[PDB]
């Protein structure tokens, strides 16, 4: 019964277990997803810190619900008359009757299963920790970094730091768990509907009469019926099976994979714990450049004015006095008397990149708000007055890349809905580092028109701008 | 008669003024709001500029349950072009007919109207909010 | 239990692997789809970046609805009539019903399946990366590009890249996912239809006189059963790694996905152009040389008569020069831009450049001769496919253009006309192209939309 | 009779759910929008979610020769707060009356309710919009 | 009478001028737009150009209360090549008779007609759009 | 009577398809072209889309003897936006009344409509050609 420490213990497992786990290679945290990199990004040790869990474990969930309901309903109506004399009679019925019939039963069967067997987790220690035994950068990635930051202008060195972490990763595992997950999950649904309808209609007549025995009859009938039914079945099911870990040739027999969650050469990573950025395994000089020149925004705080007219609004509106400077542009309309923020990108526009910033068009019906031109984005501020696509201010204004923004509060001013009008503020954080700005950014909360886009919940990153870069 | 009542609701929802002109009932009256017996003349709302964040109220009906319906018609135009015509629109609230008419006619691209709250079908017109955009 | 890594540090299992899965060799996207080139076109590595990767995983997925409407009606009539006198008595009564059933019963099946086995990803250092493992081009490969660019004319050399990446190929594979993949899926639709219907009708007549007597009678009926069924099974099994000969046993084929010898390319992430494998000042001239079309600005005049339309109309001013051609009508009231094609027409080879002929009928509309192709702008005028300027007025390969955006002008539909405009991302010309909402008449072709991608056409050139 | 109408509007200006309960119609029927042969039961209302800048229309009117007006009661309560009661609207349209009702009732500080458009002298309530916010 | 009428667009969807020419309605009148009372002569229409993507209207209906249809005949010419007959068509609406024709006649290659709208069978001949094509 | 029948021709000259729905009759019945004998239920044209350049006719007659008339009324909607109103189409031929009526409501800024060749003076509806073009 080997565990980590016999792996660890033997070169060529422990080798192993380092190259079957890119144990070395950071992950690049690409718009479609994290992926290994292929580079080494740090040395390989002679040895690894693990600690030993074998506590494995089984769970199954089932849950079925069933619902029929049966709907009935049938009339009849029922007519009948005579008349008479002493020379004819007459005679009349008429029968009708409607019947329905309506089923419907909907069916719902899930099943989930986890098998998970650990095997223990693998420490990487990194500098900040301060002990002998640390993480060694690749020379390559320490000479690709010093080679980024060689570059004479800071915009040839962002891009060259961009392209040597799209090549090693953004992200390093620190902490990784080992063993082996097996999970399955069924799904199914079933739908069948029933419905029936019966209709009749029966009509009769008769006339009889005589005078000196020449006599005389008739008779008349006429009859109707129609049915209908309709049925409709539904079902969908859908069988899903993921390994990670043990022997992958054996995901659709679990009690051989059960079996074989004890074999070394099969044990992968089933989750990570820690994660360190590329960045903060860098020594702490080169380590504040990089940081900076990863910085997507600059910043530079300027003059505002107040927006005269607004005259019945509860608070004062100010945007930025003058002219926004070449190639800046600003957020949004501010409570902020003192100052607000005007923000450039730091990366031209490239192939396969997400820009930091997206421009605003006038709305399409209705609305004289500003709306995103790319889907995602967001913009801080409701606009007091006419959004100009085409000219200053509104030309300049911008929306944010999701990742620049989190959910801020708001805190309404105004006695009533016509004039109530939100000062958003960041939400505080113990964390001094998800730390927003606070631009006491102004949303309107009724816009009288219609069409309207989403009322702005959100306050810009600190750690998304750069002040004083002196560029 | 009061029965026949019907309320006007323009609602400026851009940010260039817009002017009544041509408002007059040929049927039936034009009160205050709230109250019908408080009648008033077209002569306060003709010609009255309607600002951005601004709301104006027309309150017409007929006359005191004399079984008279209430009319009218009035042009919404624009001030900073020299008032050139917005849009017609025209009401009525016939004590004969049960049926409603509310039209409203006009050409503008450099405008835009939308409308709501309109009952033709029968009772009174009722009261509908047109909201105005200088598009 | 090996991955690739025991493959790659194994001269033999490494090498295996490249030749299996063509690693060396570029993709000739042909006419009819892509197929790797025979030709090796990189330098045989001496080791190769991996990661590994075996999250297996199994997914099916099964649906079945069905559908049933049955539908009956009955009716009946009866009559009778009776007469009556001392001495006579007639009689006749009359019956007739009709029935009427009908059954249709609609059934589908759909079963998916699919096996996917992955190992890691394979890449390689494209020299804009800058790194020393980049890849180096096959000799060969280098020395055709040269005798290429060295031929005497331009449509020599033009000529002979086509025919070097019709041999190396279009595209290279630059990262890979290495494993095997087994997919199943059965398709079944079942389709019936029952019908009947039944007549029939009956008289009866009698007399009686003094004394007397006769008789009569008739029956009569009809009847008719119609039955219809249809059933259509497809299964397709597709098999892409791994043991192929278990392609019929997906336990024997799960089995041997961990046979090293069976490993295959199961997806491709990144694919980067032959061209862009060259050196800079080599690059340059073979995507400039590869441009379908030469590209000249010219100036553009009025076409009055127009006057019951939102915007003027231009078209390019004067006779367009020998061997250049003109792309539709435009709003922009300063440039045209005039094309010409830089590969003569050949056999196999899709022109870059349609003709256009004078539409069906009720329509005054240009149509394109080769079917799939795109002109850019509604015809303002009647179009002559005779005499110019339509003579010299062309469409475009589906790849030449892009999806624009309608910039509307107009108060009223008979007035209206769009200015198409680039979507602003493959940068498209903002060539302003018009285009009337309402044609007159009818039978007309569908309203132009794109716009002419930037990339497809080369300026200067000195041609 | 149709001759009595009444339209309700709640406009969700507010960035928080609101929750539509008890709605109850002691005199007359729902029905749908421009068709008033479309009853609707109020089942397709009782527990209803409507959104910020969501509208929700209900449209009640007395049957033909109903001859009781149209009255009836509904909730607003906060999906959050355990349904939570936000404002209890009572309308009153009746045939026999002139005189209309509309009543608000129901203690938040936490939402913020205004409401307008509504007739209470003579014939039928009208439109009436309801803005919805959740301070 | 006024039961019987034809509305007759004749719409050049080509890119050459069209002529109507010996436009002669024998039963009932030529009117005007909408208005069936304001009868209108033949010498308003009679030689007139209709330009490309331009449409000119004839409207006839039986006189009032006539117990008359309506009948007539005009041609199409073609100004450029000596006002050479391009075609010849015949509306009528009989009062007496519940079906009505319409007889597109003549012949010229040159052009290329095709109509629709008109309704043959029973009451009035309806309104008929008459596209004209040089071509 | 057939004297009285309509002909609609929905011509869908934008980008953008649109949906018919609410396809209600409450007088006349539908027929196909050219035969009024040949009646043709509603459902042949609920939740049609007339895609662009595309012509949808819809024909409505009263029955032989039936001094009913025909009428109706039928929405459409733009398909996205959840089937979104664009407009409501009602249309009267009424056979004792000697009056038609072509009416059009509907508020949706988005959408341009046209239409014409409806004749309201006496008889028929006539044959209307409506124009779609989405915005």
């Amino acid at each position: 019964g080997d565990t980590l420490n016999d792996v660890i213990q033997d070169p060529t497992r422990r080798n192993k277990l380092i190259n079957d786990n890119n144990l070395l290679k950071g992950i690049i945290m690409g718009r479609d997803g994290p992926v290994p990199s292929s580079r080494e990004l740090i040395v390989r040790p002679d040895t690894l810190r693990a600690i030993i869990n074998n506590r494995a474990t089984i769970e199954t969930t089932t849950m079925e619900a069933e619902f029929t309901e049966t709907l009935m309903e049938s009339n009849y109506n029922s007519a009948s008359v005579k008349v008479s004399a002493p020379f004819i009679t007459a005679n009349s019925e008429y029968s009708e009757s409607s019947s329905f019939k309506n089923t419907e039963t909907e069916k719902s069967m899930y099943t989930s299963s986890r098998y998970l067997f650990p095997q223990g987790r693998i420490d990487f220690t990194t500098p900040d920790s301060g002990f002998d035994d640390v993480i060694k950068l690749s020379p390559q990635f320490t000479s690709g970094v010093q080679a980024a930051l060689a570059k004479a202008t800071g915009t040839e060195k962002r891009e060259a730091l961009q392209n040597l972490f799209q090549e090693y990763g953004h992200v390093f595992r620190t902490k990784v768990h080992i063993g082996g997950v097996l999970s399955a999950h069924t799904m199914e649904t079933f739908s069948r509907s029933e419905n029936e309808t019966e209709v009749k209609q029966d009509v009769k007549a008769g006339l009889e009469g005589a005078v000196k025995g020449w006599g005389g009859g008739a008779t008349a009938g006429h009859g109707n019926t129609q049915g209908t039914i309709t049925t409709s079945q539904n079902r969908k099911l859908n069988v899903k099976y993921i390994v990670n870990g043990g022997d992958y040739t054996k995901i659709q027999n679990t009690e051989e994979w059960v079996a074989s969650t004890n074999q070394s050469e099969h044990w992968r990573v089933i989750e990570v714990t820690e994660v360190t950025a590329v960045a903060d395994l860098l020594p702490q000089p080169i380590r504040g450049q990089v940081k900076d020149l990863l910085k997507p925004l600059l910043g530079k705080w300027v003059d505002v004015e107040k927006v005269p007219g607004l005259e019945s609004l509860p608070v004062s509106v100010y945007r930025p006095k003058g002219a926004i400077p070449a190639g800046w542009f600003w957020l949004g309309d501010t409570a902020d008397a003192s100052k607000a923020l005007l923000v450039k990108p730091t990366l031209p526009a490239r192939s396969g990149r997400n820009p930091a910033l997206t421009s605003l068009h006038q709305g399409s019906g209705m609305t004289e708000q500003p709306f995103v031109d790319l889907p995602q984005y967001q913009y801080l501020s409701t606009y007091f007055g006419s959004f100009a696509h085409d000219t200053p201010p509104g030309s300049t204004l911008r929306g944010l890349r999701p990742d620049h923004v989190l959910p801020g509060r708001y805190e309404m001013h105004g006695d009533t809905i016509s004039t109530a009008v939100y000062v958003t503020r960041p939400v505080d954080v113990p964390f001094p580092e998800d730390e927003c700005f606070d631009l006491k950014s102004l949303v309107r909360v009724k816009l009288p028109g219609s069409g309207n886009p989403p009322k702005p919940r959100s306050a810009l990153k600190k750690s998304m701008v750069l002040f004083d870069s002196g560029e | 008669a009061y029965a026949q009542w019907v309320i006007i609701i323009i609602h400026n929802v851009g940010s260039q003024d817009v002017k009544i002109k041509n408002l007059k009932a040929s049927w039936g009256k034009l009160h205050a709001d709230g109250d019908k017996d408080a009648e008033v003349s077209a002569s306060n709302y003709e010609g009255k500029i309607v600002k951005p964040d601004e709301k104006l109220q027309i309150n017409a009906s007929g006359r005191s349950d004399a079984a008279e319906g209430t009319t009218g018609t009035f042009d919404l135009v624009d001030p900073a072009d020299g008032d050139k015509q917005v849009r017609h629109f025209y009401w009525d609230s016939p004590w004969g007919s049960k049926t409603n008419t509310w039209t409203v006619s006009g050409s503008n691209t450099k405008w835009m109207i939308e409308y709501s709250g309109q009952n033709l079908d029968s009772g009174a017109l009722g009261t509908i909010t047109v909201d105005t955009l200088k598009k």
